[PDB]
């Protein structure tokens, strides 16, 4: 009977704590909801500035005429020149710097994949020590790996 | 494993800069004709103006997307620990209907 | 040994060929850009081009929102039977100590 | 932005042609390094887990083979002992039967 009465005294305790949670829950859920709504507004209204200044500068960029087009050219020598260390980078030498580069590049992935084996098969040694690790210990429990 | 991630880091910097360099490649004719010039800022005022609010917009639409992902994780735990209410209770109830 | 070069050789094959298929795997947006080497060979005015483009990629977009929030559906619908297995066990666990 | 900012000059539409270009050469280099000429950018992907297992047995291999040549350092001696002490207890034996 004590038993019984500990048990119900136990539910009432859950019931309780379902009844908060479950209140929580809710008003995690309109949060949620209302968050929703606000971000898709937000989207909404990011959606209209741009289709608004799409249309604001249909007529500004359409003629472009080629001419402005150049400066996306030095804007890329540029960048290359501050990311390849060549500040003397030209159009007419690089590309003697592309092959060169080029070169490096693919000696770079070789040697990453020299690398990458002895890291497979170095992973896997430790796979298999890891394994004998946990069957040591389903069969007898915690121990170290010295006493495996 | 340590220097794997090194080697991996130089492979794409190398990458990068080979990309760049064929990006040069490519715009060297572009760079031909760099003589031409044409009209620019006509109807750049109320152009710049519109930008600057769609930056501001943006911005909050990535506050937004950021509060609305951490709201959905809440919410998950919170339904997380209501399920383990629910199961806690029910396996209770159960033994002591049997009790 | 000599069997041991062998296999060596051989891994390094698998290695270069996975790598190289990895590559394509992350250039797998890029040959979406044969809509835009397309376009940019337009040389002209191209605004109707960039708009079916923005449309489709608003299609595909749609699609992977649909595909990912019922995915999440999906994966918190596991995340609480997995929750409340937890709670049951530990319960009944605990009624076996008790028992 | 681009349509928006079609001030941008088709620049992002030069990089991204650029790199059309770069995967249609990654694709031909891998068809050719693959030998798979039968491949689309769609269902690499089985082929790249395909092979992914191929190397994982590779590697296996030459775990079990890195352990084999580790434990080799053991001198003549040891093989010699062996080989007589099982040979005494059963009898006769050869060395990839002991």
């Amino acid at each position: 009977q004590e038993k019984i009465d500990r048990y119900q005294v136990d539910l009432e305790e859950l019931s309780y704590r379902l009844e908060e949670q479950t209140d929580v829950v809710e008003e995690a859920g309109e949060l949620q909801a209302e968050y929703e709504a606000r971000t898709e507004a937000t989207e909404q209204e990011v959606d209209e500035l741009k289709s608004q200044l799409a249309d604001y500068q249909q007529a500004l960029d359409v003629q472009q005429t080629r001419a402005i087009q150049y400066q996306q050219a030095l804007q890329a020598l540029e960048r290359a020149r501050e990311l390849c260390r060549l500040p003397d980078l030209s159009v007419d030498n690089a590309e003697e710097w592309l092959e060169t580069f080029q070169a490096k590049e693919q000696q770079a992935t070789e040697a990453l994949l020299a690398l990458e084996q002895k890291l497979s098969v170095a992973d896997a040694a430790h796979n298999q020590f890891e394994q004998a690790y946990q069957l040591v210990k389903n069969i007898v429990g915690e121990t170290s790996r010295s006493e495996a | 494993q340590q220097d794997y991630e090194t080697a991996k880091h130089s492979q794409h910097q190398a990458k990068q800069q080979a990309f760049a360099l064929v990006e040069i490649v490519q715009r060297r004719v572009h760079f031909s004709y760099s003589d031409s010039a044409g009209m620019l800022s006509e109807n750049a005022d109320l152009n710049d103006k519109l930008r600057q609010r769609l930056e501001h917009a943006e911005s909050d639409r990535s506050r937004a997307r950021e509060q609305l992902r951490q709201q959905q994780a809440q919410y998950s735990q919170f339904n997380q620990v209501l399920a383990s209410l629910k199961s806690s209770y029910e396996t209770k109830q159960d033994m002591l209907k049997e009790l």
